[PDB]
């Protein structure tokens, strides 16, 4: 029986029959290439955004910025992209400095934890620390 | 300084009387594309009313 | 983009420029609303996103 890789690690009589001839000539409107290639990039599903989610070890993923200067920073990044997508210097449809007061924006980042406080030190470095002040050690 | 009364009519008019086809486009043909592609999409939509 | 692809709808701007009609001879002309509109209405420009 077949063995099939993974792609994800694991845990370590005249045979001539008469209408067959293809003397046809076609061209398709729209052409077939075209639409090919744009449903092809329409096929691309949406990207993980794992920031500030647990590792697994339980240290937060993510870099140590603010929530709104992230939000910021991504539809600064966003409008950079579409001036990329549409190859002019400066983007038509921009996602940053649009005439809304979007000011209360919040979005994920590696700052804060689970229990709401911050990453100003990895959570496996406070278990052990609070773990280290509890030891004893052999009589002298 | 002088009168523009005539000029800025003419520009209207013609404005106004254009041959443009997307109104027609956007009334007609826009909403079955959008209904051919909809079932396709990765995303699916997500509308309030 | 896909949008673009399968519509048969398509934009010329020059059904704009031939609607007016109106060349300036030079600076000279200083105040005219068909030269001002097909100013701001850019139809040189093709980015239709």
């Amino acid at each position: 029986m077949k063995r099939i890789p993974r792609k994800t690690k694991g845990k370590s009589p005249a045979t001539t029959e008469p209408g067959t001839s293809n003397r046809e000539q076609y061209k398709a409107r729209p052409g077939i290439a075209s639409v090919q290639r744009a449903t092809e990039s329409a096929e691309m599903p949406m990207k993980n955004n794992d920031e500030g989610t647990p590792d697994k070890k339980g240290n937060t993923k993510g870099d140590l910025v603010n929530e709104h200067s992230e939000a910021k920073d991504e539809a600064d990044e966003a409008t950079k992209k579409q001036a990329k997508d549409t190859d002019k210097s400066k983007a038509q449809v921009t996602y940053s400095d649009t005439g809304i007061n979007n000011a209360n924006e919040l979005s994920r980042s590696g700052n804060v934890d689970n229990e709401g406080g911050s990453n100003q030190k990895p959570m496996s470095t406070r278990i052990a620390e609070a773990t280290s002040a509890i030891v004893s050690k052999h009589p002298a | 300084t002088q009168s523009l009364v005539s000029s800025m009519r003419g520009t209207l008019d013609k404005l106004k009387l254009i041959k443009s086809m997307t109104p027609m486009y956007l009334q007609q043909l826009a909403p079955v594309e959008l209904a051919v592609i909809a079932p396709m999409l990765p995303f699916p939509p997500f509308q309030v009313p | 983009v896909l949008l673009q692809r399968i519509s048969p709808l398509q934009i010329d701007p020059t059904i704009i420029s031939n609607t007016m009609s109106t060349v300036s001879e030079s600076t000279t002309q200083t105040l005219s609303p068909a030269s001002s509109i097909l100013g701001k209405l850019r139809p040189s420009n093709s980015d239709f996103s």
